[PDB]
């Protein structure tokens, strides 16, 4: 109930309209990454036999020379938050209408500033789908997020279990 | 500088939708009367589909229901502050749009009309409180006792009771 | 169990993007401006600050950590050695 329907402009719209939402288009690949791992179950009677990194055996090659710290965990880590340091670097650089560096004077006269660099520019159909996300990236995700230890092993009965907990 | 009779919709309502929900709460006694049978609090569970799968869980039979009720709820809301409901007939009754004359700020007293056909919700008031206050009844004397009236044997007399707890 | 050096690897990771510019310009200091003798006056008091300024090595030095806290740490520090031990030097592989 956050956007109870309320805000102006910088922190009300500015920081939002686009911006942050289009900033949580990341949120929704990030999450489409997360559901573009999770997805090993997703199709049941599947092949798949067997690698893929699972419960710590050993790791990548073993290394001709004992692993950098201990585990896969850091091997991958460590790099990922220095070179994907890419992407807003150059988000962070950016302004609506054009581009020069701090010139003279454009606050506003008629055409209004622009539209959050990128706006909507039409589209008013990913927001749609956005929230959609989000609201299922937070809501019933703790169908699986409270005692998630248990798969899939359905018996018959009706749905639900309440507290309970 | 306000004086008074002021509130202009308010809880006008708030009686209507009280003994309409009274009326509608005693049709959940009525059943257990002419043949008695089976009453009292009953923890109903309802009336209960049939004989397949089930078996006195099933889940919350009413947590999942009141989802539903509650988008079809605020909706009063969705009409109280700002008249929206095509019917129209509490939140100042039918007739179309009129009794802006308590609508339009300044009551005072005002009794209010509606139904194009014959009269109005006012012989249905009354049967509004005697349901609002039946319950009152209703769930009063419930604490000692569940049954109404016989006949002239050695009921309708009061003979021996054990009162309130002390 | 514990990473001890996974952090002490991480502290030297930012004070060496403070190795920095004792080297590359002009002066210490960016020289004393303002610390010994005293402002203006300055005064409410008073300046700078700038939201403006966090880049310069953001990219370059950002390496630093990567430095020492590779085949400096848990890879034995400088094998390739040597350069005068007699009274005494070594050094030696405590790893
Ligand atoms: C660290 C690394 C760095 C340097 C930044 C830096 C920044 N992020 Mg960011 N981010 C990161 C990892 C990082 N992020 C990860 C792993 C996720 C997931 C995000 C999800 C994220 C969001 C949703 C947003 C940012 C935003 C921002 C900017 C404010 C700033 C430039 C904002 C722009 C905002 O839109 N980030
Ligand atoms: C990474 C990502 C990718 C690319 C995959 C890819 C795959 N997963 Mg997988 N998985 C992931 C994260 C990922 N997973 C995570 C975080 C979990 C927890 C799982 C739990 C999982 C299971 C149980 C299964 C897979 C399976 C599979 C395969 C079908 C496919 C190779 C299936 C083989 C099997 O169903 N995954
Ligand atoms: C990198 C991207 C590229 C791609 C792949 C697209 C793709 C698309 N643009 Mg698009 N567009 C682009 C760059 C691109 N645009 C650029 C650079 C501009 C400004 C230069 C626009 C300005 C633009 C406009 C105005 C519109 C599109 C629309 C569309 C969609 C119509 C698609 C269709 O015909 O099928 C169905 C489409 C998927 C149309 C749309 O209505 O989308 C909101 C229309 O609005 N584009
Ligand atoms: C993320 C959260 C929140 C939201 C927005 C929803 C939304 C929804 N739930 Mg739901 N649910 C939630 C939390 C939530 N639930 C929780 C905590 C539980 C307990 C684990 C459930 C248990 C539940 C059940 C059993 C059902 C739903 C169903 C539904 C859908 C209703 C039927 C419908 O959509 O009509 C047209 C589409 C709807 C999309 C119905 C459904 O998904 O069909 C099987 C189903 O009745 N939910
Ligand atoms: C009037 C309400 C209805 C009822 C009867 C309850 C009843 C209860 N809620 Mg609950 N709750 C409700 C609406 C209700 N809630 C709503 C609307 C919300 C948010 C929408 C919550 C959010 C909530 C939370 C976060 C919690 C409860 C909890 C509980 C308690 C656990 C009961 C138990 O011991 O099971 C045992 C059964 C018996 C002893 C049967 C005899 C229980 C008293 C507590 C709980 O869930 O348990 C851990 C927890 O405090 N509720
Ligand atoms: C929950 C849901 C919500 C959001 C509301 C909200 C409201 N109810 Mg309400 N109500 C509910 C369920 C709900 N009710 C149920 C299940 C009953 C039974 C009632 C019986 C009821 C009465 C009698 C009245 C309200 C009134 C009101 C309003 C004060 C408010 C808009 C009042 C206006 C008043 O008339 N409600
Ligand atoms: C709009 C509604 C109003 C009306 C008109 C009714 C009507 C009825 N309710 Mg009811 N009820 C209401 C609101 C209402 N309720 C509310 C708000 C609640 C919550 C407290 C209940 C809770 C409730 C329970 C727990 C039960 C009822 C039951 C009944 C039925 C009595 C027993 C029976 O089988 O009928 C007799 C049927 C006939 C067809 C008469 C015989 C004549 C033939 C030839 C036709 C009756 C159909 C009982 C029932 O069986 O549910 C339907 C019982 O289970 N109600
Ligand atoms: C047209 C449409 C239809 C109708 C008849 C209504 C009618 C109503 N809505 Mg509503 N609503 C609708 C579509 C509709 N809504 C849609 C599509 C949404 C998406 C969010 C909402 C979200 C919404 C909220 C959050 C609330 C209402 C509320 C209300 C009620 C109070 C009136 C109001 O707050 O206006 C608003 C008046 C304005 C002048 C809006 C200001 C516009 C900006 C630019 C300022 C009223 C019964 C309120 C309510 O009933 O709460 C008890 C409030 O809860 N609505
Ligand atoms: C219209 C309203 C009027 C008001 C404002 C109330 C208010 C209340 N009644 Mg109540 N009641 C009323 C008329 C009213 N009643 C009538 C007309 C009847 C019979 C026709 C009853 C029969 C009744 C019963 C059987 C009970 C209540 C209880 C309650 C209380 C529930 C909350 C509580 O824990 O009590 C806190 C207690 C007090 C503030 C002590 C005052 C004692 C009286 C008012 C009750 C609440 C104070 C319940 C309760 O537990 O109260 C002890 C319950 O026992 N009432
Ligand atoms: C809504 C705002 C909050 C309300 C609080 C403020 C109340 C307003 C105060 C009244 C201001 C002065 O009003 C003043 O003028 C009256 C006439 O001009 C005078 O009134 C007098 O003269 C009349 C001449 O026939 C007599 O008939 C009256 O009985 C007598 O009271 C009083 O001196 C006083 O009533």
């Amino acid at each position: 109930s956050a956007p109870g329907d309320f805000g102006f402009d910088p922190l009300g719209l500015g920081e939002v309209p686009a911006n942050l939402e289009r900033y949580k288009e990341s949120e929704l690949i990030h999450c489409r990454w997360a559901m573009l791992a999770v997805p090993g179950i997703l199709v049941p009677e599947a092949l798949g036999y067997g690698q893929e990194w699972a419960a710590l055996p050993g790791g990548q090659a073993t290394y001709l020379g004992n692993p950098v710290p201990w585990g896969t965990l850091p091997t991958i880590l460590a790099i990922e938050f220095l070179a994907i340091a890419f992407v807003e670097h150059q988000r962070s650089m950016e302004k609506d209408p054009e581009k020069k560096k701090y010139p003279g004077g454009a606050f506003d006269p008629l055409g209004y500033s622009k539209d959050p660099k990128k706006l909507e520019e039409l589209k008013v159909k990913e927001i749609k789908n956005g929230r959609l996300a989000l609201l299922a990236f937070v809501g019933f995700c703790v169908q699986q997020s409270a005692y998630p230890g248990t798969g899939p092993l359905e018996n018959l009965a009706t749905h639900l279990a309440d507290p309970w907990h | 500088l306000a004086e008074d009779p002021e509130n202009l919709r308010w809880f006008v309502q708030a009686e209507l939708v009280n003994g309409r929900w009274a009326m509608l709460g005693v049709a959940g006694m009525l059943l257990p009367e002419v043949f008695t049978s089976i009453g009292i609090i009953n923890v109903p569970k309802w009336y209960a589909a049939g004989k397949e799968e089930y078996f006195a869980s099933s889940s919350t039979l009413f947590v999942i229901e009141f989802i539903l009720s509650h988008y079809v709820e605020i909706r009063r809301w969705q009409d109280i502050k700002n008249p929206g409901s095509v019917n129209q007939d509490p939140i100042f009754k039918q007739y179309s749009l009129p009794a802006g004359e308590v609508g339009y700020p300044g009551g005072i007293f005002n009794p209010l009309n509606f139904a194009p056909t014959l009269e109005a919700k006012e012989k249905e008031i009354a049967n509004g409180r005697l349901m609002l206050a039946f319950l009152g009844f209703i769930i009063q004397h419930n604490v000692t006792g569940k049954g109404p009236f016989d006949n002239l044997l050695q009921h309708i007399s009061d003979p021996w009771h054990n009162t309130i707890v002390q | 169990p514990s990473l001890v050096i996974s952090l002490s690897t991480g502290l030297s990771l930012f004070l060496g993007r403070f190795v920095f510019f004792n080297f590359q310009r002009e002066n210490m200091a960016k020289q004393v401006p303002e610390q010994n003798g005293m402002s203006h006056f300055e005064a409410g008091d008073t300046r700078a600050k700038e939201y403006v300024s966090l880049l310069k090595s953001n990219d370059p030095v950002g390496f630093n950590i990567v430095d020492v806290l590779a085949w400096g740490s848990i890879g034995h520090i400088v094998a390739y050695y040597i350069l005068a031990t007699a009274s005494n030097g070594y050094d030696p592989s405590f790893f």
